[PDB]
């Protein structure tokens, strides 16, 4: 398992400032086992995204669940078993900004990790225990699932 | 016109290897070209030499 | 032909072509200030070794 | 010792470079082994950049004064 | 059109040459589309060495 | 010559002149206003001038 | 702002990556700015008036 985390979000806001584009919207989350939020664009065309869904969010280092860290180059054609059969919509991106807040002035744990899927964006903040293992420049596979 | 009259007036001041800036028959202008002896064509920051936040981030 | 900065006049690497224009990439319309419309742009063949040199470096 | 710039300016390239191409246009022995290049401003390039020029810059400081510069001791750049 | 203001100041040249110019993104910044019918005309005087004796052969 | 009908050439005007100083092209300019244009032997006497 | 101690030791490493520079970074840095600044100076022989001159009157 070469998760970095997984957990349960709900949607709260699905276009904070209006439609500004057709196919991607700007998701606005949060999470219930951790105090997480989640600046998220998915592509809405594939992979529509109601008001009041719940999805189940995973990011590992790789689609392997072995733990076959070895990525020369993504194969869409060769057929076998992995992490993402369990799975509806699967990204892949970069993380490039681990960045604090800067709201509180002393003794805070929140951090935010900025990862781009391609220039769709995410923001993922929230206490910084739970985020162990990211890094910048490291390429992580985005991983998602609506619940019924 | 007026840029044929500034060509006619400067077209002399060349920068000498000791770094002043003399006029044909030799008088000073500049003892430092500028001040700094730096070039404008070579500017990456708001008329200062580099953007020292850029070349960190780089 | 109206010759307002120093970059009115650059040297480029020569390549034949068929049809009876000059054609240079558009992104070299800014220092120019061509518009291709019926503009005509001059041509100099310098004749000298150094001439050359000189025109490739500076 | 000598004061002026070790970074060869690009007007000393420029004239370097000419005066070599001219001298290999003319039939002086060529210091680098070509290999079917024909122009030769390339060959004086080619020359230039394995530092091989047979060219010593004279700097004449404006009082009078003077420094020899060989062209294989510049730090020459893009 | 005496002397000085025709003559001293600004010459005519020869080895020139002046066409219509039109675009070509194809090219590379550095590169111009000098036509057929110009670059037969215009020359240059390569002197005969040992490295292009047999490119002027031909 | 001058127009295009006497197959004339083309002219460095008094404003190129200006940009071929502001490379800093001394044999440029050397040539082009002279070696192309018209070039010429005199002998000048050093004694009387 | 975050409690990290600079020995190194910290449990959630992450929080080393907050403004992270290593010596290695530093030396590119101090080399990368030398550099710029040694060819950012006005080489000696530029015709800077008529640069002067041609940047006024454009
Ligand atoms: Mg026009």
């Amino acid at each position: 398992a070469g998760i970095l985390f997984e957990d349960i979000f709900d949607v709260k806001d699905i276009d904070p400032e209006g439609k500004k584009f057709d196919r991607v919207s700007r998701l606005h989350c949060e999470s219930e086992s951790f105090k997480m939020d989640l600046i998220l664009d998915v592509n809405i065309q594939i992979y529509p995204v109601d008001l009041g869904d719940k999805f189940r969010l995973v990011i590992a280092s790789t689609l392997y669940e072995d733990g076959t860290l070895d990525d020369g180059e993504y194969n869409p054609t060769d057929d076998r078993p992995s992490r993402a059969d369990q799975f509806e919509y699967v990204m892949y991106g970069k993380v490039y900004r681990i960045e604090g807040d800067e709201t509180s002035t002393e003794a805070a744990t929140r951090l935010s990790a900025y990862v781009s899927y391609g220039g769709l964006l995410m923001r993922l903040q929230g206490d910084a225990n739970n985020l162990h293992g990211f890094e910048v420049d490291s390429r992580v596979y985005l991983l998602m699932k609506k619940l019924a | 016109y007026m840029q044929r009259r500034l060509v006619k007036s400067l077209e002399d001041l060349c920068s000498q290897y000791d770094l002043t800036v003399r006029s044909s028959t030799g008088d000073i202008i500049q003892f430092i070209y500028g001040g700094d002896g730096l070039d404008p064509a070579a500017m990456e920051g708001k008329d200062e030499p580099l953007e020292f936040k850029r070349v960190l981030d780089n | 032909q109206p010759s307002l900065h120093k970059l009115s006049i650059m040297a480029h690497l020569a390549r034949v072509k068929p049809h009876r224009t000059f054609r240079f990439n558009e992104c070299v319309c800014t220092p120019y200030n061509a518009d291709f419309d019926g503009d005509e742009m001059n041509l100099h063949l310098p004749q000298t070794e150094e001439a050359k040199a000189e025109a490739l470096v500076l | 010792k000598r004061i002026t710039t070790p970074y060869m300016t690009k007007y000393e390239r420029a004239r370097v470079l000419g005066t070599r191409a001219l001298q290999i246009a003319m039939c002086a022995p060529v210091m680098v082994e070509l290999e079917g290049e024909t122009d030769p401003l390339l060959i004086a390039m080619k020359e230039l950049k394995a530092r091989k020029i047979p060219i010593i810059i004279r700097r004449y400081l404006p009082d009078g004064s003077y420094e020899d510069w060989g062209v294989d001791e510049l730090i020459i750049t893009d | 059109q005496g002397r000085f203001r025709g003559n001293l100041s600004g010459k005519r040249v020869d080895f020139s040459g002046r066409t219509v110019i039109s675009p070509d993104p194809n090219l590379r910044i550095d590169e111009v589309a000098v036509p057929v019918h110009v670059a037969k005309i215009l020359t240059f005087p390569e002197k005969v060495n040992k490295a292009n004796i047999n490119f002027l052969r031909k | 010559t001058e127009g295009r009908s006497r197959d004339g050439g083309l002219r460095l005007g008094e404003m190129e002149r200006d940009c071929l100083i502001g490379y800093g092209a001394s044999m440029l300019l050397l040539e082009r206003l002279m070696i192309s244009s018209d070039a010429f032997e005199v002998d000048v006497c050093g004694q009387c001038g | 702002k975050y409690g990290i101690n600079d020995n190194g030791t910290t449990e959630p490493r992450v929080l080393y990556q907050l403004d992270r520079i290593t010596p290695t970074q530093v030396e590119k840095f101090l080399e990368t700015c030398r550099d710029k600044y040694m060819r950012a100076q006005m080489e000696p022989g530029s015709a800077v008036g008529a640069l002067c001159a041609q940047s006024i009157g454009e």
